[PDB]
């Protein structure tokens, strides 16, 4: 089990990155630029260099803040996106928790928490504004995160995230549900902070959002759950809205369809990111309160309507 | 030296692409200026901007210094 | 020659009066909201001092003028505009003061 | 209320103030003349009575103010 | 038909433009009644609002409103002359026709110096 | 310098010939060792009729009119 | 022997620093577009890892830009103090070198050295995004040739 | 299992933590731990009353995750024999449930 | 090809516009320039630059709704030194005015916020370089000087290095004040010519 | 018509104008990046490229600036202090040389001024320094900073003079 901890947790840590790597790459690259190739070979020892780096960067106490819940807030955001990771199905998952995609909803509502915890604590007036904005990117992504992960869940019918890989092996989940899958892409983009829909970590809004007085190895822990997070949801909108072929026999198949799938996806969403203009949380709330929650209840009305209109419930 | 230059004042408003630049200069007869008011574009930009920030927030003043395009040092001087 | 606001000397020194109460009412405020390294004493000198510095005028244009200029300290005090930093260069905490005497001034220049 | 404990208050708030010598200290003693104070120390010693009482004086009222007497008896009527 | 933009921005359009601009030249005329005949802006003021309001009774178009006022358009006109309508009763407050107030230096309006 | 494959890729993402015209210089830039060109002198390096009197704009300006009061 | 241990750690611990060197996005000048030219994919940044984040916590270096004035000035060292102490100052352009132009004004402070430690010069009022690369491969270099555990072993 | 992974994985963040504090130099002052608002002296204290407008929209947020938390039985609750019942009286309180958000963007709550 | 052409129409109608406002306003214009640039310097009196400015916003036949430019010239030979300019530019007529006026440092010029909103900032601008009082402003802030700098800096007699310097220190860890001593002295240079210029613009004995 | 109610009830609600912006940023990562390598790969520059000043030569020995104290009246930075003195040879040389490079704007402004073309400004970027004395170029360091690239600045003027 320890084994499995430490080729499960470590490999997620140095392909998260090697994902902040490729991020760089692949954003340089839309934006007309090589990207960081110098210092590794083909540019393979950046984000190394910047995880070693902020260590002895120096942390900062602050006179204003209280710093327990300062330094509680970093290694509880560590700790969420790293333990978020264990009730993902992959071939076959290292919990096998009953209903674990409500501890995924419930764990990425405590996702939202410690970028509020880290911008009271800092005491600054920038980091209060970058946390008031995440709990309006709160009040904007989560009843649609709700109903998104509820209704294209009630066919297949179990909360139990295993169920899930039996149900796709011939054909995908977004040729069923098309508008789902880019609803849950542009909610999945609000909870993983990204650049259409970052409204709390921007350098044009504010200094950097929450990170406004969080040096050294605490914004490393907190750049550490972004990216983790960024991975995270990508294996999320993977597993999901995406079927790969499952062979009982060959999960080796099925794990690399699944790095393909998942490859092209985790580029859409840096691709997604780097393209588009960045928000503003008045018209964030209205498109999705006014315009995609009742697409979002209309949508969960025609899953109501679906198992009733052909072939029985699904299984248990 | 320089040019001996006519005493007199003049204003040459041209199109700036921030918008009215023309400069003050007065001249004493010498080769050395009296002196210049030199217009910058955004400052009556920046002043007006108080009655066209009103009613909105934070990220559309962002959004309205950058379409306004001020940069500073014709404006500071 | 044309009034600024006062057709006299002591209708200014009144002004004078009002802004001496609004400076003194502002600066523990300008002390405690600035966790500044004084106290509240010698502040209060030192606005008092600045108010002795030109205490030789009796021009009242000019200390109209002195007048709207202690009005801007005063809007940049109350409002906290200045900072730490340019709130307290009145102190010379740094700048050693230049003598006085003839002997101390013969040593240090041709002055 | 407290017609002399007004006036003990009043010798409180020049016993606490500075440049005003409590053996020199009197009820109808003149500030401008044998204290040492000019134009400005009575606005001084008159709005540290301000902020000891708490009822507004004007600038105003500060000239035509030269000994207590008369505004302790203007404000202990209620 | 009226035009729905205006050619501006807040300067709103109206619906009876023939009406409120021989109304407020009316009024603009009726405000120089108490100026002097020795006011010389009476006179100037009273020639080119006469003028521009019998080009008005002169022509019912609206597009040869704009082009005999020379305005531009027919709204900034309309703008124009209520400050212009403002300006008469400004300086009936002020009374600027009377001469000069007092005289400079006779060093101060001299270049070089 | 781009293949076919992705230059068509790239046309089926824009619909515009950035392969024609694309936004780095490979070849048009003019060679930088050149000849030496002769500058062309001004309207006045004539050496007759060169009298400053008559062209001089520097002494035509007049000092400002006052026109009506004082 | 461990001194070769020592400085093998100490260019190890150095490697880093010199190679994901994360500055200041600055502003204050003329000059300051050049740290946008540098940005501009002709000359990069994010090549040599260069990576602009608005914060000093973020920061591991300040590029002054070019013109520091009086008003500018407890601005300045109010955000350069509240950078953590790993901190560099790479001063880009001849104000904020010496005060290029207006040195004889009146409200223009003579130089970024007057106020922070700066530990590299670039001139230029163009400073090229070429010499200011050059100015951050010699901060570079110059932090990597800095020795902090061979000093602290050999103390 | 997920007690273990857990706690292993606050040990592990704790032990970034403290390789995060202890292993550089410690030097502190108190203009390099002053609060940043772009290095000014604090106007207020950022502990104030803020009165933001998403305020109604919050509540409605509130509401809301209610309503999705009686939402969620759902993929038990289609596992059942009343399937017209559970299918009219959910269509009914899914149809409320938009209709609060219709009288809300019909009377300018979510502004 | 050297000397621009001149075009004395405009010379001639500006002129006939400059002779028409200086008839109108007989109380406060002092006088009417027109240079050979093709543009109108209006000298006018302190007291009443509000009925100047706004019968130059508010007619229909000046039109001047724009305010461009606002400054003064000091000239510390007059008795009152300031010179202060409000350069004005019509968009309809498509030309340009210049309202000069004076000022002493004592003497106020009332403001004219308004008439126009543009010198909500070109004023207190004016009140930082110059120093002059405007009656009635919405706030006479300083904004380009030094929070605390003592001395309206574009006077003939402010000098060019300033008075104070600034430096940190680490006794106070504070951007301190210093009274500058120069770490090189700008050379004044005698760039006047010994010899006369222009023949036109000479002054009498 | 109902065609453009079908064209704007498309371009919303599958949100294609994005996906038209997608493949617009997507078309221009298999593109050729224009970085360079900057300390083995430089890039374009001219040889009117003002950069380091420098005191050029006579072809045969003998220091070209002849102490003409013209070019601190062309500076505006006031960075030239050239006091001179004869050489004790009959000549006319400077004793005092300074230009300031923490002043100097690199204008081009003494590069045109000088009647002989003793200082240019020769096409250097690569002297970004440490500390703030290595930029108080005397004489000695313009001199065999003209002599260190004097190959280098005397092509570029031999191309560039008849321009100026
Ligand atoms: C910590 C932050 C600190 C921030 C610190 C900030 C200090 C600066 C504050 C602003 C400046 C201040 O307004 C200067 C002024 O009022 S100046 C003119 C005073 N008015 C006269 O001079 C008229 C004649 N009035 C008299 O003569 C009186 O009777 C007098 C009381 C002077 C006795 O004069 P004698 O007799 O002694
Ligand atoms: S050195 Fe020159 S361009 Fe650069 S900041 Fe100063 S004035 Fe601006
Ligand atoms: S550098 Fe040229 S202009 Fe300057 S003194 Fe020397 S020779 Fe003369
Ligand atoms: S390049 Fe310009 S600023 Fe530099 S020394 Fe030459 S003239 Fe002076």
């Amino acid at each position: 089990f320890f084994i499995n901890i430490l080729t499960l947790l470590v490999p997620i840590l140095i392909a998260m990155a090697f994902l902040t790597l490729v991020e760089r790459k692949i954003l340089g690259y839309m934006q007309l630029r090589k990207g960081p190739n110098i210092v590794g070979p083909y540019g393979i020892l950046q984000p190394f260099a910047d995880a070693m780096k902020l260590f002895m960067k120096e942390p900062m106490r602050p006179l204003t803040t209280s710093m327990s819940l300062f330094i509680i807030a970093p290694t509880l955001s560590l700790t969420l996106a790293l333990s978020l990771w264990v009730p993902l199905p992959m071939p076959h998952p290292l919990i096998n928790l009953n209903l674990g995609i409500l501890f995924i909803l419930a764990t990425s509502s405590l996702s939202v928490y410690s970028i509020l915890w880290s911008g009271w604590a800092s005491n600054s007036k920038y980091s209060l504004f970058g946390a008031l904005r995440a709990v309006a990117q709160t009040i904007s992504y989560e009843v649609t995160m709700a109903i998104i992960l509820l209704s294209v869940l009630l066919m297949n019918g179990s909360y139990s995230l295993q169920t899930l890989i039996t149900t796709q092996e011939h054909m995908w989940l977004l040729l069923p549900a098309w508008p789902m899958a880019m609803m849950w892409f542009i909610s999945t983009l609000a909870e993983t902070n990204r650049a259409p829909f970052d409204l709390t970590e921007g350098e044009s809004e504010l200094v950097s959002g929450f990170n406004v007085e969080y040096a050294a190895g605490p914004f490393a822990l907190f750049f550490m759950a972004e990216y983790t997070n960024i991975i995270l949801m990508n294996a999320l909108t993977t597993i999901i809205f995406l079927g790969p072929l499952y062979y009982i026999n060959l999960p080796e198949l099925y794990s690399t369809n699944f790095m393909m799938e998942a490859l092209l996806l985790s580029s859409t969403f840096l691709w997604i990111r780097a393209s588009y203009p960045r928000f503003r949380y008045d018209q964030l709330m209205h498109l999705l309160w006014k315009n995609f929650l009742p697409l979002t209840l209309a949508l969960c009305m025609w899953h109501i309507s679906l198992p009733i209109f052909t072939a029985g419930v699904p299984p248990y | 030296e320089g040019y001996q230059v006519p005493p007199g004042a003049t204003y040459t408003a041209i199109e700036a692409p921030k918008g009215e630049f023309g400069v003050y200069l007065v001249s004493d007869g010498s080769s050395r200026p009296y002196r210049c008011k030199i217009k910058a574009p955004g400052f009556a930009h920046l002043a007006g901007l108080d009655k066209m920030s009103k009613g909105h927030m934070l990220a559309d003043v962002v959004a309205i210094i950058g379409t306004q395009d001020i940069v500073f040092g014709e404006i500071d001087r | 020659v044309k009034p600024i606001f006062s057709r006299d000397l002591n209708e200014a020194k009144r002004r004078v009066r009002e802004l001496y109460r609004a400076w003194y009412r502002e600066v523990p405020n300008t002390v405690h909201l600035m966790q500044l390294d004084i106290t509240v004493k010698q502040g209060r000198d030192k606005v008092r001092e600045m108010f002795m510095k030109n205490a030789h005028v009796t021009d009242p244009r000019v200390v109209d003028l002195l007048v709207i200029k202690g009005k801007m300290e005063l809007q940049e005090t109350i409002k906290v505009w200045k900072q730490r930093t340019h709130v307290m260069r009145f102190f010379h905490e740094t700048e050693t003061p230049r003598p006085k005497d003839f002997l101390s001034k013969f040593y240090m220049g041709h002055d | 209320l407290t017609l002399d404990g007004i006036k003990d208050r009043v010798l409180y708030v020049l016993k606490l103030y500075d440049k005003i010598d409590p053996e020199k200290l009197s009820v109808n003693s003149h500030f401008m003349k044998d204290l040492g104070l000019d134009s400005l120390d009575q606005v001084e010693i008159i709005m540290a009575m301000e902020d000891e009482f708490g009822f507004e004086i004007p600038d105003i009222d500060a000239e035509k103010l030269m000994c207590p007497q008369e505004i302790v008896d203007y404000i202990a009527d209620k | 038909l009226l035009k729905k933009t205006t050619g501006l921005v807040g300067l709103a359009v109206c619906d009876t433009p023939h009406e409120r601009l021989t109304i407020l030249y009316t009024k603009t005329l009726d405000i120089l009644k108490h100026f002097p005949k020795h006011a010389a802006y009476r006179k100037y003021t009273e020639q080119i609002t006469n003028e521009k309001l019998d080009m008005v009774k002169a022509e019912p178009d609206v597009k040869k409103l704009e082009a005999l006022l020379q305005g531009g358009e027919v709204e900034e006109v309309i703008l124009q002359a209520e400050k212009e309508l403002s300006l008469a009763r400004k300086m009936l407050k002020w009374k600027p026709w009377e001469p000069l107030v007092e005289e400079p230096p006779a060093n101060q309006w001299k270049w070089p110096i | 310098s781009a293949t076919r494959v992705i230059q068509k890729l790239r046309n089926w993402a824009s619909g515009q010939d950035l392969q024609a015209k694309l936004q780095l210089r490979y070849q048009e830039i003019a060679k930088r060792t050149q000849p030496p060109p002769k500058l062309p002198v001004g309207p006045s390096h004539k050496l007759s009729n060169n009298y400053y009197c008559t062209r001089d704009g520097r002494r035509e300006v007049v000092p400002p009119s006052i026109i009506m009061s004082s | 022997r461990a001194e070769y241990v020592v400085t093998k750690l100490d260019d190890l611990i150095n490697w880093a620093r010199r190679s994901s060197l994360w500055p200041m996005t600055f502003g204050l000048a003329c000059c300051a577009v050049e740290m946008m030219h540098m940005a501009a994919p002709r000359y990069d940044m994010d090549r040599f890892g260069v990576v602009f984040r608005a914060s000093p916590r973020q920061a591991d270096v300040m590029i002054v830009a070019g013109t520091l004035t009086n008003k500018m000035a407890p601005a300045l060292r109010k955000v350069y103090d509240q950078m953590p102490e790993p901190r560099y100052v790479v001063s880009m352009g001849s104000c904020a070198n010496g005060g290029g132009y207006y040195h004889y004004s009146y409200s223009v402070v003579r130089g970024c050295d007057r106020i922070v430690p700066v530990d590299i010069y670039v001139p230029g009022c163009p400073p090229t995004a070429e010499a200011l690369l050059y100015g951050i491969l010699q901060l570079q270099r110059k932090i990597k040739r800095e020795q902090k555990l061979k000093i602290w072993y050999r103390r | 299992n997920l007690y273990t992974v857990i706690f292993i994985n606050i040990l592990l963040s704790l032990t970034l933590i403290l390789v995060a504090f202890w292993l550089p130099q410690m030097n502190l002052y108190s203009e390099k731990a002053n609060p940043y608002e772009c290095g000014f002296d604090p106007t207020s204290s950022a502990r104030l009353p803020f009165s933001m407008k998403f305020f109604l929209v919050a509540i409605t947020f509130l509401l809301f995750d209610l309503e999705i938390a009686l939402l969620l039985p759902l993929p038990w609750a289609i596992q059942t024999i009343k399937t017209s019942t559970m299918m009219i009286m959910a269509f009914i309180l899914v149809t409320i449930l938009s209709l609060g958000l219709a009288y809300e963007w019909t009377q300018k709550g979510l502004e | 090809p050297t000397v621009r052409p001149r075009s004395d129409v405009t010379h001639k109608q500006l002129s006939a516009f400059g002779e028409y406002v200086a008839e109108i306003l007989p109380k406060y214009v002092q006088q009417v320039q027109v240079s050979c640039l093709d543009e109108l310097e209006i000298c006018i009196h302190p007291d009443g630059v509000i009925p100047t400015l706004t019968f130059l916003r508010d007619h229909t036949n000046a039109q001047f709704k724009s305010l461009a430019d606002l400054t003064a010239v000091d000239v510390p030979t007059r008795q009152n030194r300031f010179e202060i300019v409000y350069n004005l530019l019509s968009l309809r007529f498509n030309s340009r005015i210049r309202v000069k006026t004076y000022a002493d440092e004592l003497t106020p010029i009332d403001s004219i916020v308004s008439v126009h909103i543009a010198a909500n900032w070109y004023e207190r601008e004016v009140w930082d370089m110059f120093g002059v009082f405007f009656f009635n402003h919405p706030d006479l802030r300083r904004i380009l000087t030094d929070y605390g700098f003592e001395g309206h800096p574009f006077r003939k007699d402010f000098p060019l290095t300033g008075y104070v310097e600034l430096r940190y220190d680490d006794e106070v860890k504070r951007v301190v004040a210093e009274p500058v001593e120069l770490a090189q002295e700008f050379r004044k240079f005698d760039l006047n010519s010994p010899w006369e210029a222009f023949p036109a613009y000479r002054q009498p004995p | 018509d109902m065609k453009s109610a079908t064209d704007n009830a498309a371009r919303i609600l599958m949100w294609t104008e994005l996906i038209r912006g997608l493949g617009m940023t997507l078309s221009y990562l298999f593109r050729e990046p224009a970085t360079i390598n900057y300390p083995f790969e430089k890039g374009p520059l001219s040889p009117r490229f003002r950069g380091e000043h420098a005191l050029r030569r006579y072809p045969s020995g003998e220091e070209r600036c002849i102490a003409c104290k013209l070019c601190e009246a062309i500076c505006p930075a006031q960075a030239i202090t050239i006091e001179a003195e004869p050489r004790a040879d009959g000549s006319r040389r400077t004793t005092r040389y300074d230009i300031d490079m923490t002043k100097c704007i690199y204008c081009g402004f003494c590069q045109e001024a000088c009647p002989v073309d003793a200082i240019v400004e020769g096409p250097n970027f690569e002297f970004s320094t440490e500390t703030h004395e290595e930029l108080l170029y005397n004489k000695e360091k313009l001199l065999n900073n003209g002599d260190k690239w004097e190959a280098e600045i005397a092509a570029n003027i031999q191309a560039d003079y008849l321009y100026r």
